[PDB]
């Protein structure tokens, strides 16, 4: 019926400092229907230990999930979130920017 | 911390190729999730998600499991019925959603109750605020409305929403008070980002707050400014707290004219940040 | 504490 494409934010739990353990988050929201694929990426490669929150929804019935993993940021490593949903032709990649 | 809510959120998604619907249920007090059920998990039990619900005894967990399983079978039947009402094919996946719960006011007494149902992500049927009458969005929902009026569903839900619901919310608030009745005011700061030789971005940050409701507003020379600003959606930190930021683009050198104003339940008066540093 | 266990079908 209505398909709503996901909004994506990618960010750390705590202010990022190199060498300090932290959590990398990918928050996906405003989507329908609920089936979604989300991976967290380190230098383009899929991270295995990622967890996610239990599915819930907003006032407008759209869904939201948080996907997250522990990580230790470094100066050179790049992180991103890759999302696929029925509203997307191709998976969408959002890079982590530590100031956002 | 002023008014409080208890809400339950249910999503059932059909699987036409094989088997029964995926059913997910989650329960919240305010912005804290405290229970889950997922039909694809191994336990087949309602499970705790907050430490202060773990002290509930096995009769509680057995009852909650029974209720949530029976709720799941009702949504299984509903997905079949609504497919019929809408003359849809048996080939596609469809979704039911239900949310219900209650609010108490700062007087600690019942404030409002709700029970809302959606099919494929649009309103289907909803109990009105009087808890006595129904809003049906279309002729399929009208049929449900007639069924539900004849079964006195409003009356049953009203008794729960005004009685049980409020009584248990109050119980949870006291058992979980160390966290549920603690407000975490936002930890704020501003950052500065040159965008060109002639302009800069100020970004106001609100971090580690609870509950999630917050207002960040920029002002220039004491007047609200929305042009040349950006505001992200409030987002979970993953430790139970929330984050947000707001940014404004300004002429380099004129940073001092701008102030960020932060409003939050944990702040007795709003905070004002200004780039001086 | 949820409502139930009698959830009336649509
Ligand atoms: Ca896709």
């Amino acid at each position: 019926m209505i398909q709503r494409t996901p909004k994506i934010q990618v960010y750390s739990r705590h202010p990022a400092e190199n060498g300090k353990s932290n959590f990398l988050n990918c928050y996906v929201s405003g989507f329908h229907p609920s089936d979604i694929e989300v991976d967290l990426l380190k230098n383009g490669e899929r991270i295995e230990k990622v967890e996610h929150s239990d599915l819930s929804f907003s006032k407008d019935w759209s869904f939201y999930l948080l996907y997250y993993t522990e990580f230790t940021p470094t100066e050179k490593d790049e992180y991103a979130c890759r999302v696929n949903h029925v509203t997307l032709s191709q998976p969408k990649i959002v890079k982590w920017d530590r100031d956002m | 911390m002023g008014s409080h809510s208890m809400r339950y959120f249910f999503t059932s998604v059909s699987r036409p190729g094989r088997g029964e619907p995926r059913f997910i249920a989650v329960g919240y007090v305010d912005d804290t999730q405290f229970v889950r059920f997922d039909s694809d998990a191994a336990s087949q039990r309602m499970e705790p998600r907050a430490p202060w619900i773990e002290q509930e005894g096995p009769e509680y967990w057995d009852g909650e499991t029974r209720k949530v399983k029976a709720h799941s079978q009702t949504h299984r039947v509903d997905l079949g019925t609504l497919r019929g009402y809408y003359n849809q094919s048996e080939a596609g996946s469809h979704t039911v959603q239900r949310m219900y719960g209650c609010d108490v006011g700062s007087d600690w007494r019942f404030l409002r109750g709700y029970h809302q149902y959606a099919y494929d992500g649009k309103d289907y049927i909803a109990l009105k605020e009087d808890l006595r009458s129904w809003t049906a969005a279309d002729m399929a929902a009208q049929t449900t409305k007639h069924k539900w009026e004849a079964a006195h569903v409003a009356e049953q839900l009203r008794a729960y929403l005004e009685g049980t619901c409020v009584e248990w919310l109050r119980r949870y608030l006291e058992n979980g008070k160390e966290t549920l009745q603690r407000t975490d005011a936002p930890k704020t700061h501003m950052t500065h980002h040159a965008v060109s030789d002639h302009e800069a971005t100020l970004r106001c940050w609100a971090l580690s707050f609870y509950p999630a409701e917050i207002t960040l507003t920029w002002q220039r020379d004491g007047e609200d400014q929305t042009q040349d600003t950006e505001l992200v959606e409030t987002r979970p930190a993953g430790d139970g707290t929330f984050q947000k930021w707001a940014a404004v683009v300004v002429p380099s050198g004129q940073e001092q004219r701008y102030t960020c104003h932060v409003q939050h339940e944990g702040l007795p008066k709003p905070l004002t940040l200004r780039w001086e540093p | 504490r949820q409502f139930g266990p009698d959830w009336i079908v649509a």
